[PDB]
């Protein structure tokens, strides 16, 4: 059977988001 | 009397008359494809006996010949197929090759109508395989189930009707194991009964009886002369790749292509480790002769396919995955590659529509399921994902594939500390494996992922790192790892890898917003 | 070695278990049953196990029932088996001709014989005929003829051998009979020598050795079953229809028909039989069903063409003879309806082109068919050639004596001619032919008798003519012209009204019946 | 095979011609 590639977790416009809140 | 084979009316059971020269001499004409001889002999001897092995030997050579309405014809006259079971079996296949369901099956009888040995195959059992045939095309494949089954119970050596069941997989893993296990060896003989057995269970799921299956494989190998089997070399094979030892599964794959080069069932396993090893050369070069002498071969257009697919043209890959999946719709390979083109274009309903037919010709195996998932994935279907995903690993548990894509739910819901396990359990088997390399650097950045998350900033670092290595140009791993450096408080360190995301890709909405923040 | 055949290395001989004997057994039954995919599987185990030559020959069986004769080759030919084996050398070469590789096939052959019992065929003789196999493929017909007949030397049982040399016209009639008489038949039996003989007699031609031939049909009429024996019933057939009768042939054939449909060898006689009968129904009937029955075969097209004979459409039965003998140009029957259809419709050449085309296949029937076509060109060195060719095969047609006494007749042999013509009606009388035609030769016989003053003879022969066929203006014509001889110029003029009327413009009718009137 | 009919000798000219042969 061929197979495939792992999935790839990506940064999203929501972890950027997670980020700004640093105060 | 249907407890015999044709064995019973060879003429060379004289060995154990003017009829009798007439006979031995058709009989030799046949064995020697000079049919035109075995016609005109054939036809003198039945003209002076009028007996039914006489019309049955005459019906073969017509057969041979391909004149099905003239042996049917021949063995109809005087209702011979009443007087004679090899009449029966002989008048039932020509009516099959003519196409003429309702006919076969006048003479076969719906189900079984027999409810000592010769050396040959019980007519009883050819004739459920025959009945087995027809239902197949009048698509009742649960009584061409039952009725190949009873083939096999009958004789054991009914080999037809286990390669109809087999390859048309009529059958769930268990059912085939628990077929051949309940099997009356006797039938091919009592004192050699574990012979036969264990090729059988060389065709068999290799996963879920590992143990009977790895006495089968040493019986056999203890044999002196199977060892150079491609039976036997394909158990092997088949267990590497589940293991993912792909080199291995080449040598062996390679090494039954010189000694037998017209063998093609040894093809879906070794494209599929060429592919896995990205050998363009290799699967350009196969594909190419195929073409040329196989043409008409459902493999022949896998291989074509699984070409156009370490060269990423996913068209024309979809398209000859398609073609073969059609020649052969009980091809499962074809379809695995025929879903993966679909997948690649995001194209996920296709997709999952060919995983779950595919599903079908793969029962017992755990692939299946993990695509399914995979797939499911992409949709935001994590219910449904974790349940294919459980399933594949309630079948086979050390696949480095599949603990990436349960780790990739557990850090979906927010179970990090899974995630990271899970994550750390495919490196470790992925270093076991011979897989490429490669792919690997989106589990590494996923370990990664789940270690910001726990705001372990140092392993996170560490771990994107190595993902960023495996894969010389992603943008995305170099955003990850600015994000962790202002977490860090780097912005420096942060400024020059977002530099690099923007170079890989100047658009990407969430580097440019990163960089913007990172000015410090 | 090459003197045993195919029987001394089954598995059965056995008879006079290990695991190699029951796997051998299996493998046995699966290859008769047609099991293939079975004897693929045990007939692998087997020979990985032995690596026995008896054990890759019978691998490579099925793999030639299967049509995979390049892997049979391969399997074959990769272990120096073809020089082990003179069975496996047999179907490597079996193969390499399957798959037109011409010179392989010659290398495991061998150009010439190279050897010069069991019940089967020897291997020797079977190398023969592949040897004639290629040969043929190379054109070169002179050594594959040659080699054909080194096969039936050998062993007088292949027949294919014999089927190639007969049913490809490689022989000629004398030939051919040289042949089955020389063989040594106790490469069947020593004793029943005979039987084997006559059976093959039953194949050859039935107009040169006919003491031969009677004997043989006898002894195998005696053998019961026989009689309903095809080749047996086709060759009697043949004969009756050589001494033109019609019925009997067409009640043999009809049976023939009836008791085994799908033998098509019997058609182009039972055809020919119906066209002479006059049945165009038949001929609607059965032409009909053969194109939607056997649309790719040369004899239902022929068939067609016949049909459209018994009811005049000249240019369509031209048209399907044409398509008969493009599809099959070996095909005999349909050059001769080919070259009949130009003889109608007046065109001399093309006839004569595919009457000499016909004649390469198959008799004294395409010379007869030549000679009379020379004739009506008016070439009578060249009629007279081919008539002569015609009665030497075959003396006892009477559609060859009218020609040969209308050509005695041209030449002005009046006495020659009446012998000709009333020994041609000897021959009508005892036949089962349609009496019409013969109309002709009843006129011819007239004719000669008008040419040797003798009138008497000549008006009753002429009105025996007109008899068999009434509405004819040139018997009246001729007849008046025997009265003016008879000094009864009264009678001839009732003779040249009743021509005036059935042909109103005929030249020879108006000045002979001028000169009438007194 | 297919026969054909028998030829048939015709009345000629010279048949005519031949009669005037009456002196």
């Amino acid at each position: 059977m061929l197979r495939r590639n792992p999935t790839a977790i990506q940064i999203t416009a929501e972890d950027v988001l997670a980020y700004d809140e640093e105060k | 009397n249907s407890q015999l084979s044709t064995l019973t009316i060879s003429p060379m059971t004289y060995l154990a008359s003017r009829e009798d020269y007439l006979r031995l001499w058709r009989h030799d004409a046949l064995m020697q494809q000079q049919y035109k001889c075995a016609a005109f002999v054939g036809e003198k001897v039945l003209d002076i006996t009028g007996n039914p092995n006489d019309a049955f030997w005459l019906a073969q050579v017509y057969c041979c010949t391909g004149d099905y309405a003239r042996a049917k014809c021949l063995l109809t006259k005087e209702d011979l197929y009443n007087r004679s079971s090899a009449c029966r079996y002989l008048a039932a296949f020509c009516l099959v090759k003519l196409y003429d369901w309702q006919g076969a099956l006048n003479l076969l009888g719906e189900t079984n109508p027999f409810r000592m040995q010769d050396g040959g195959i019980k007519l009883e059992a050819s004739m459920c395989y025959l009945r087995g045939q027809v239902y197949t095309n009048l698509s009742n494949f649960d009584r061409a189930k039952e009725c190949y089954k009873e083939a096999l119970m009958v004789d054991a050596k009914c080999y037809e009707a286990f390669d109809q069941l087999v390859s048309n997989h009529l059958l769930t893993a268990d059912e085939e194991w628990d077929l051949v296990l309940k099997l009356n060896y006797s039938t091919y003989s009592k004192e050699d009964a574990a012979f036969l057995r264990s090729l059988y269970m060389l065709k068999l799921n290799k996963t879920s009886h590992e143990d009977e299956l790895r006495r089968a494989e040493d019986y056999l190998s203890s044999i002196n002369g199977l060892e150079k089997s491609s039976d036997l070399l394909l158990c092997k094979a088949d267990t590497l790749f589940v293991r993912s030892r792909f080199i291995d599964v080449l040598a062996i794959t390679t090494k039954i292509l010189e000694i037998d080069p017209y063998n093609l069932d040894v093809y879906p396993l070794h494209l599929a480790s060429l592919h896995e090893s990205g050998e363009k050369n290799k699967l350009y070069l196969i594909s190419n002769d195929l073409v040329d002498r196989h043409p008409e071969k459902a493999v022949t257009w896998l291989a074509v396919g699984i070409y156009y697919l370490c060269v990423n043209k996913i068209s024309e890959a979809r398209r000859y995955f398609s073609k073969s999946s059609t020649m052969d719709p009980q091809f499962g390979p074809a379809w695995i590659g025929f879903a993966h083109s679909f997948a690649i274009e995001g194209e996920h309903d296709q997709a999952i529509s060919a995983y779950t037919t595919a599903a079908r010709l793969f029962q017992g195996t755990h692939l299946p399921y993990l695509f399914l998932g995979m797939q499911h994935m992409q949709l935001g279907n994590i219910l449904l994902a974790n349940e294919y995903l459980q399933s594949s690993y309630a079948l086979f548990q050390y696949d480095p594939l599949l603990l990436n894509e349960l780790g990739v739910v557990a850090f979906n819901k927010s179970d990090m500390q899974t995630a990271i396990n899970h994550f750390q359990n495919a490196l470790l088997l992925v270093k076991k494996t011979q897989s490429n390399e490669k792919p690997w650097a989106a589990t590494w950045a996923n370990l990664g992922h789940a270690y910001r998350k726990l705001k372990m900033y140092d392993a996170a670092i560490d771990a994107l790192n190595q993902g960023l290595l495996l894969s010389t140009n992603d943008a995305n791993v170099h955003t990850a790892i600015a994000l962790v450096y202002l977490h860090k408080k780097i912005p420096g360190l942060a400024i020059t890898h977002l530099h690099e995301s923007l170079a890989i890709s100047p658009n990407e909405i969430m580097a440019s917003d990163l960089l913007k923040r990172a000015l410090e």
